[PDB]
């Protein structure tokens, strides 16, 4: 009962850009927020994004701010996080969370997950 | 024959439980509103004020500014669409009580209302170091791990009595002392009679707490004094300060918050006929399927907070952060790198930028949870003469075991205690760090019921949960 | 001049004699049933007992339930055939007081009475360590080495007084100060009165055991106390537990049973003309022609009973027994392996399966039994300063002797024998258990009667007699 | 601004200038007779003794057999031909108050007579270690580095209470304590409720002396006591001794004789418009074209006599000897080496034997005279935790920083400063002899103005000017 | 004025026995109890047998116990030990004792002593 | 300023005579007492003769006791030491002292002095 099905990673070059979806179950499609976080090779998982849905507040992380914009499908129970700028730290595995409560940075706040999509950037 | 009394625990917990889902009825609370752990506060809280027939019999006659004396109340955190809004609300002390009875078979079934003094107990002490009353009660504010139950009303009976540390003990008598110093309390006035039943049993309690002989020997010096003053104070810190290496039997009861017996019960759990121990296996069991919130400030870490309320139910906050890491699985950080404060909001906080999360209660392994204080082990106790009266004139050296004369005149004192406190510091001279107590006893998995397999483990950080 | 008190003593130890033998003849007993010490214990017994004018004066106008006051008695073990027979004798007290007159020229002669108690001391110091009293009391058990003439009483002239250890002493003031605080005896009633006198009096004689200044001081400062409090107490039990290394001077006095000076004027020997003391040679001497039985229990070992019997003999109870060894010249044991009881027969014990033995009561050499507590050897009293109070703004070190300014805080007390307490403990510091005493000082061959050639022995096992 | 002060200490100095040459005119001595530091100290003693209106308050009800209380006098030492001649004086105290005033424009003028008394006691204390009031009054005859100001009268303001020590300060108060202890001194009469006062401000002088906090809650302590008895008798006499190494706050200033500052004024200085200060450089200044001479003993010598004179200018009767030694550029010799007695010549003394000589008060450097007892630097004051008190019944060692918790049973007392002996203690073994103070000062020639260029010594005998 | 004089001993062999004679002096004829003791080789002095004269009873050691069996004659005032199934333990020197008042084991109780007799069995 | 010329040393034998003049300025003609000290080669100064002037009393070293003399002329301001019976361990350099108060031993009470004058006795 995997809750969160993630893609449209692969491989690009730096200066590109991406567009990584997450298809979210009926369970996660109302939840209080849904976020991205990347797992660099070799790192802990770190955050990337968090979008929050009564209101349509976001965070961005400073590594990615300007560059990267997390949106949301209208009439659809999809995420959306838009890559542009692509450097070679955004190599990392994208996985997707949400949360029944939490809009923030640490990645305890979040109760599902995926199974990441890789982006390799080179 | 544990069958009778774990029933009765489980008919306690079961009646928290009935309790709490039928207070969750009456607000009227979201699925997710009655896991959140503040509001299991409030509610707890309210039910406490209720019973609390001394405190409403001191504010009948004399009311606080605040609010009448036959309701109370407390802020209740409810959630529409995503803003959290906090409401005071306010209940009659009656209508709580009246729920209670009626969710404990009608009896006043206080056992559960000590229960959740003793959980509010483990989560203050968890929460706070009171370095304040250790230093205008006369202490050193490095004795927190004596200061077990020091929120608890002296109201606790027995059951609330055997959770309280040594400090805690010595400060409530250390109170009492200090009062009679200003004025004539002792006098023969009614309330001086009673006052010494009241002092006498606080010094049988603590004697109780001690295993060494002569610490008790030297509580039961202190209590002879018919009018205490600085003597026995400062007796009575001699045995605190010596609770520390030569440390006492303190109780430790896993204690959860109603929300979780309420979800418990919810489920359909039946108490009485299961069983339930707070030593046992079952706190630890009713945790690894227990789902609570907890609101979170904007800045704070979640993991923080799952380990605050953790080592809450488990009365760990003076525990060796090694062995509750390795209990967890994860690191128990100490409370001075936790990125949170106390799990209650403050009534001046704005929930504009109030949020909630999971609260992560589980551990890897399970242990015991014990009553003693770890191994001391001295009684030489030798009745052999130790100096040489010379009789005839001849050369010779007049043997004397100088180690144990010359050790005997080391913290000697003017009073009826002096003895005692030299013995005292003997015997902690002999105790070391590193002198292992509970030989043989391991944690166990989660898997084992009955305690068949122990693990034993090996450590290399820092073990004290306050700097 | 030692001829006038050498034939004092002598005229003294002349009136046992003559005293024993005149008993032994109004019993009728053989000449072995007199030799026997278990009746010279009950003759001497009945003597004191006569002589007891505060005890009789207490027992006629309230009597003890066991019998008429003016009657003494004990029991006389008698043998007829093979058989011991164990008889209860009843006598007048005033017949034996009559029967002492007349063998002492008609005079009350109190000296020869403290002389038998003195003997009852020693046997009983030799016999039991007390462990009772000095746990009632408040004292360590591990002090018996100061105990000498516990047993006594208070009633001993200076020449019981002498023989009273540190312990004693304190013991016996603390009975006192003890008394005091349960009700009002130092009150302005007479008692009062009377009891501050005799209180002084035992402080100057405790005072006199001392042969350190500080120790002799601090005494000074506990008796200024008009209503003496658990202060002195603790302060008198700090100088017993100070004597065990800065000892005392204690008496040490050879006084042997009736039956040994009984057995000697019986031979004819004239102790005026000749002269006695009991420091000298002339208690050993008398020991080596001396035959002595005693009554002996089926299992007991005949040579540890004359071993208990010599102790006796020279107050040797707490002496080293190295050297008490190399007096006697046979192993003395101490008391833990002593296959034997007291000498005293009890009262429920059958006859049938007793049996007597001889006493080997002689020694291989003699020495001196003194009174000196052995070598204490400090007064530093240093009047230099020890601190810079600095003047002039430099770079500098301010030096301080820090070794001595540290040791003047440790042992202190909020009382006005603080200081003294210090210094005591100081002194103490220096001493060490092979500090030898008595330099030069050896013991003699019993041929040696004017102490010509010493002999210093080297020691290699245990030296304490207790444990 | 200095300015102001220091215009008007030069006032104060030329008030006892004009004053001195004024009563050399009186006495019309010669220009030998009045730079003798004899002749002086009788005249600045006249000066006290007048001016001292609660001895002469007292001295008219209850006369001295001596002589009338209207008339003060003293030795004066006059010299025809070459022989000495010592007659002595007498002078109306309230001729000497007409000339004192008449000397300094009309008024009172207490500050210069605070300053000859100062000069009195930095010369007294050069001179005599009061060991007979040490060991009358319960204190160690070793603290005389902390028995600044003993001779000073509690009379002197705030100008003579800067300059005691601790241990001046502890006595004071000790007379106090030991004099309530006879009867009833600190009763609701008038005299108890100013007595009160007196102790109160003398115990706020004493926490003032003190620059470590526990010294100064001690203190506090120890002024609680409505009735002071032998515990902070105690007490006080442990503060005296905790000052020997962390030391207080005691100032020094730098005092000369009135012949010094009356030749300076009859040479034409003006101190209020040039300035001076008793901790600058001035005083050396002063010294260094001073022209002064003093009465001689046959086998004195006379350097030793220069010695005395200049240590007692300069209030270096405590300091280090070293350093002295390198502020003089000559040797300063110890007391117990000093072949010389007091300045003062007895009353018993002929003057056929009697001569004079030139006091050599130069010195090679100078340096700051300071207000500080130099480096004490501890203050761990940490919150943390020390004690581990288990939950789980887990096999490990029960961790407990043993040093601190042991450290702090050491010294303890059953009374309410416990805990502070403690921490002192503690402190105090934080410090060593070697601890340097005063980092970066150093000494200064006598040609800097304004301590441009510091010189810091290295040294190497003994530091201790008391034996 | 030696008091006892003790005879009978000699050289026999294993199983083989003896008779140890001990000559009482007037002193020692009437006494509370005479005994026998015997000093193997390098070995201290140990207890045999005891016989006390009011009444009859007899106190032997372990070793010797059915063995041994010591008597007294009647008219005459000699002591007897009677020695049978003698073994190499029994190599000894055997003394005559005799106390005023002790019928025991140990030798301190008994005031008057032989000289010994030898007996080898080898 | 130099207060005290002194003159007249110089070399002689050992049992020979030698006498010091030391001329006294008008400040040293009327003081309390002047003196003679000498300096033996590598030893601290020392003291000879001191010379009072109320009374005539003088006071001498053990060493010259006997041999030397310390003279006042009358008439004339000049002080004189007669050294007779002259040892080498009279070799030193001597200097003239005078004091406004001291007559003694020690050097520290005279406040005046000369500049020597040698006296070698080989």
């Amino acid at each position: 009962q995997v809750q969160l099905q993630e893609s449209g990673g692969g491989l690009v070059q730096a200066g590109g850009s991406l567009r990584l979806t997450c298809a979210l179950s009926e369970r996660t499609s109302t939840s209080y927020a849904q976020g991205w976080f990347r797992q660099p090779p070799g790192k802990e998982r770190e955050f990337v994004a968090s979008l929050r849905t009564h209101d349509g507040n976001t965070h961005y992380t400073d590594s990615v701010k300007g560059r990267f914009t997390i949106s949301r499908d209208n009439a659809e129970n999809t995420l959306y996080l838009q890559m542009n700028s692509l450097k070679t730290e955004d190599t990392a595995v994208y996985y997707c969370a949400a949360s029944l409560g939490y809009s923030g940075a640490y990645a305890s706040g979040y109760d599902y997950w995926g199974q990441g999509t890789q982006v390799t950037v080179s | 024959n544990a069958t009778e009394i774990r029933a009765s625990v489980g008919k306690m917990i079961d009646g928290i439980g009935r309790f709490y889902i039928q207070m969750c009825t009456e607000l009227k609370l979201s699925d997710y509103e009655g896991r959140l752990i503040q509001n299991s506060l409030t509610i707890e809280r309210m039910v406490l004020s209720a019973f609390d027939e001394r405190r409403n019999k001191y504010l009948e006659e004399h009311p606080s500014a605040g609010k009448d004396p036959k309701k109370t109340g407390g802020p209740i955190y409810r959630r529409v669409d995503g803003k959290w809004r906090r409401e005071l609300i306010l209940y009659d002390k009656e209508e709580i009580r009246r729920i209670w009875r009626q969710a404990n078979n009608g009896d006043d079934a206080t056992a559960g209302l000590t229960h959740m003094m003793i959980w509010h107990s483990n989560l203050n002490d968890a929460t706070y170091q009171r370095t304040r009353a250790l230093v205008r009660t006369g202490m050193d504010p490095r004795m927190c791990s004596l200061m077990q139950g020091s929120t608890l009303p002296r109201r606790s009976g027995a059951a609330g009595a055997a959770v309280k540390g040594v400090g805690t003990m010595v400060m409530e008598l250390i109170r009492m002392i200090k009062r009679g110093i200003n004025d004539r309390n002792f006098w023969r006035g009614e309330n001086g009679r009673r006052t010494r039943i009241a002092y006498e049993r606080m010094c049988n309690i603590l004697k109780g707490k001690f295993q060494t002989a002569a610490q008790r020997t030297m509580v039961d010096q202190v209590r002879e004094s018919r009018n205490p003053g600085n003597a026995e104070f400062e007796d009575l810190i001699f045995l605190a300060r010596s609770a520390l290496i030569l440390r006492g039997s303190v109780a430790h009861k896993s204690c959860l918050p109603a929300c979780v017996y309420g979800s418990a019960v919810a489920s359909g759990y039946d108490f009485e006929r299961e069983g339930y121990s707070l030593v046992g296996i079952d706190p630890f069991r009713l945790l690894q399927n227990s789902q609570v919130y907890s609101l979170i400030r904007p800045n704070e870490n979640p993991a923080h907070k799952s380990q605050l309320v953790w080592m809450a139910c488990h009365s760990a906050a003076f525990e060796d952060l090694r062995v509750s890491s390795f209990i967890r699985g994860t690191k128990v950080v100490p409370r001075g790198k936790l990125s949170t404060r106390g799990v209650q909001i403050a009534s001046n906080e704005n929930m504009e930028t109030m949020e909630s999360s999971t609260l992560e209660l589980r551990s890897r392994y399970w242990a015991i949870r014990t009553r003693s204080g770890g191994n001391t082990n001295q009684q030489r106790a030798s009745s052999g003469q130790i100096s040489i009266q010379p009789t005839f004139s001849v050369q010779r050296n007049l043997p004397f075991d100088r180690p144990t004369i010359m050790a005997a005149f080391t913290g000697n004192t003017e009073g009826r205690t002096s003895d005692m406190r030299t013995e005292i510091i003997r015997l902690m001279e002999s105790a070391r760090p590193e002198d292992v107590s509970f030989q043989g006893r391991g944690v166990f998995e989660l898997s084992d019921e009955k305690a068949t397999s122990p693990i034993v483990p090996s450590f290399d950080e820092g073990s004290y949960f306050f700097g």
